[PDB]
């Protein structure tokens, strides 16, 4: 089994940039390399087949090279529609294998979110569970650390987050984070805080239970 | 009815193709030379329909697929590259030549290692 | 352009799934149809291939023991059946026709989810607007759509009258095996005590439709 | 001369003035026979190890024209020749009145009803 | 894997008789049956093949029948040169198997043996073993009780016998019996007797140790 | 019309034996040479076959693990080699050329004896006439041929001049693993001091010939 290593896993670039994705294989694959572009919820589209041959109706800004175990996708002048996930696959010995993917996102300046907090509804709480929601409503980049502090103690393992795709207008993300405690646990404690870090800038939204 | 076209004597004839199977264990180069000797060349796989008889051949045999290290490609005698669609390729140990095995497989093998071979000549 | 696959499947661990793929241009000669899957947290895996013409087939060693490929020459349909399902099998399964140098056509995908969970419609709580969810001219409110299975759920606001300013998050699989998601909307803060906000959660897998009115606290 | 193969059906294998075809469709002996008949031919008759040496290379098991007609008491080829005990190695894997060809000049004894691939032959 | 059963094992007949041997097989052998005649020290000679076909230069007194699992060799008028062992073999599925054989011997009138006893040579005695030999010469039929008595006690385990094939001149048998004692054991006793019984006659030949 | 086999073989339990057979009929086409053995007090057993032309071979399941068949194009020689011998393997081994209907030709056989015993030439004692022994009107005398290995022994009397009334018994295997046999002759009692009786024991396996004069004692 030949393993494919894509590089890097994610890249943040602007329209007009030169972009260079790498695919390194664990064994020689004799130029039987393909490059795919995949937009969310669709099947992979082929760009380059064999190391360097361009597929039909693919714009020529897309170029592939490399030879033995080292292969390269080059996009000379990145265009709006080129933000996507990119994949390499070999077409040599059985089984064919694919790379981990390179996700290409739109670069913009750092942007702190507006943060809102929702305590659990009295309805939900009566049924013996408490969902605290924290909403991060327009930030860049994606990798913002959200921590939950209840009475100043850092909660852990008991939150989950979900993020939107990059906004088409301002290139930002939005994220929701849900802290899940039982009614009993929720009611032991007073101060619920959601604390967002983005390098060395920090936003904290908090509330006190019943107020 | 029709005759099956001009082939060397005592060769298999099928769909405008002549074949022979050789029990003599030879390495790739000597195998090629042998086929050349008979105005032919090593088996080229091209069409699963035209050469469907290859689906029942039992041993491993030399065919005309080789690694050109300059192009870094796998090439047939006439110069064309290997279609990933044509054969299932198994690379169990390394080498620069390939054996044919049954069900349109290709085993990559040491060009030195002597094997049985298949010659093929394309009728007129 | 595409190839026709069977619809989405939800199966329990242990069970089996048979996905079909109707092969568009097959005219009783060599047609290698391949099978690949893609798991949410992954790139793709190649499962196997089968030639429509002769039923010859090859598999990935990883699946060979629990996958089968069958062909129906009359219907031009290939059936990939995967046989000792575990949760890691949850993925999107694609068929593809291999042409001379790459795949000529892909199928549409088939979502296959593998879970111990049983079908359950969502309970829907409000995310109520508060001085601690206002931000000047605007304010944010929403619905927590909690404890459903399988996916999907559909959210709309005020029956689709309220359309822009809405963000429906991706579902999250909880450790209960039940999904959960939030849908939030930003709205004039002046509207808060006057305009009614109702979210319309629809969950076809359980024939449940929930309408929650979200009210300032 | 050196060349040209001896009159065969179109798209059939021609070897030593003999015509063969291998068939992928699983058929029982009678259906197999009928098929070969349909094409002015007959199920594979083995006669010579030298003239039909290519049969040494074909792998799987296939119907040939060797049958026991429960009336005559002995085994026989389609055309009505007897089987020489020299010609094939006969194995009894299952029990029946027909025989499959395998391997190197083997005959596997098979229930005539069980569907298998087949080989037709014409001279 | 087919068993052949021949029947009977042995037959004693006269010149001019009808003989039928049978071969019963454990599975259908589709007439692929051969009959062989084997004289001592020679390779089997084939008589009948495919159950019923007579081989070249085989006299027509030889005839085979049967089908399926039951086959028969018939000799119409048994001739002198036909006394032999007969075998069947199949030529059907691998492995081919043969029968146990039918040994066909000459019937003759009863003939009482001449009985001699030989003491061990002094030479053999000196080397510390003593062979006492008892000879039954030219008798019919084969069955004869030969017993050894040493000082009137019946022997056991001490002796072995060997029989000739039917004599080519008078159709009789000869038998030898050797009693083997160590010199020590031999010298414990005085009277060495061999006793031959044949129907209702018993002859005892004896000697005393040291003449 | 006869095939030629290698001479008699003697081996110990555990060892191997390679018997040859020369075809003389072989003309570079199909020639099935079969191998069959016969134990004393057995019928025959089929061991395997090999085709001279292509070296193709098949064996009896009973021997397949211990037997090899090899062929030589040039000399037309087939070699049957049986390994891991035991005493049950003591038998006469025949090669035969299978013709179109039955076996065309048989070899002359090869004796193979398998025993822990080693070669020994016979020691030969007299069975002396007493003329106290007028039994049938005649007297009997002989030679006891004791403690030899392997078989065979030959007895003749007065160098083959005396054949009438001679009986040479089958060898009997003693529990020592050594064979033993008697040869006897009946002779006029009247001419015992006049006619000389000498037995010629020949034991080729050990290059021993004994010539013993049997005299009255």
């Amino acid at each position: 089994d030949i393993q494919m290593t894509q590089s890097p896993s994610s890249l943040s670039a602007s329209v007009g940039d030169r972009v260079t994705i790498t695919c390194r294989t664990s064994g020689n694959i004799y130029n039987y390399l393909a490059w795919y572009q995949q937009k969310p919820g669709k099947a992979p589209k082929l760009l380059i087949y064999n190391a360097k041959t361009l597929a039909d109706a693919v714009p020529s800004r897309f170029s592939g090279s490399g030879s033995g175990t080292d292969y390269t996708l080059t996009i000379s002048s990145l265009q709006p529609e080129d933000f996507a996930t990119y994949y390499c696959q070999h077409f040599w010995s059985i089984p064919w294998t694919f790379g981990g993917g390179t996700k290409v996102e739109i670069k913009r300046t750092v942007a702190a979110p507006s943060v809102f907090i929702f305590p659990p509804s009295d309805e939900q709480l009566k049924s013996g569970t408490a969902s605290v929601v924290c909403l991060l409503n327009n930030f860049y980049p994606r990798e913002a650390k959200v921590q939950w502090k209840v009475d100043n103690a850092l909660q852990s393992g008991n939150s989950q987050e979900s993020v939107t795709e990059q906004d088409s207008k301002d290139s930002t993300y939005s994220l929701s984070s849900t802290l899940t405690l039982s009614k009993a646990d929720y009611e032991k404690h007073k101060v619920y805080a959601c604390e967002v870090t983005q390098g060395t800038t920090s936003v904290t939204k908090s509330f006190n239970r019943g107020e | 009815e029709s005759y099956c076209g001009p082939c060397p004597k005592n060769w298999i004839c099928y769909k405008n193709n002549c074949y022979q199977f050789f029990d003599e264990s030879k390495n790739w180069y000597e195998s090629q030379a042998s086929c050349m000797s008979q105005n032919a060349s090593l088996l080229k796989v091209y069409s699963k329909e035209d050469q469907d008889l290859l689906k029942l051949v039992k041993s491993y045999h030399w065919m005309g697929l080789v690694h050109i290290p300059t192009n870094g490609s796998w090439q047939w005698e006439d110069g064309s590259i290997l279609s990933p669609n044509l054969l299932t390729i198994i690379e169990m140990q390394k080498g620069d030549c390939a054996l044919y095995a049954s069900s349109f497989k290709g085993y990559i093998e040491n060009c030195s290692t002597p094997n049985t071979y298949i010659c093929m000549q394309r009728t007129v | 352009v595409q190839l026709v696959q069977s619809g989405a499947e939800v199966k329990k661990p242990g069970a089996s799934v048979k996905v079909s793929c109707k092969a568009s241009g097959y005219t009783f000669t060599s047609y290698w149809m391949h099978w690949v899957r893609q798991a949410p947290g992954q790139g793709l895996e190649w499962i196997g291939k089968i030639d429509l013409s002769d039923s010859e087939a090859h598999f990935n060693q990883k699946f060979e023991d629990r996958a089968t490929l069958t062909v129906d020459r009359s219907t031009s349909t290939v059936y990939m059946e995967l046989s000792s399902l575990r949760s890691e099998d949850t993925a999107v399964y694609y068929c593809a026709k291999m042409g001379e140098f790459y795949f000529d056509y892909w199928g549409q995908g088939t979502t296959v989810t593998v879970s111990s969970a049983s079908t359950k419609g969502p309970s829907v709580f409000p995310l109520a607007p508060s001085s601690k969810s206002t931000s000047g001219g605007t304010a944010a409110l929403g619905c927590l759509v909690k404890d459903y299975f399988p996916e999907p759920v559909t959210v709309s606001w005020n029956s689709g009258a309220l359309t822009s300013g809405v963000h429906t998050f991706p579902a999250v699989l909880q450790s209960s095996g039940l999904y959960s998601l939030s849908s939030v909307v930003t709205v004039p803060s002046s509207s808060l005590g006057t305009q009614t906000y109702i979210c319309n959660v629809n969950h076809k897998p359980s024939n449940t439709k929930v309408d929650k009115k979200v009210e300032p606290k």
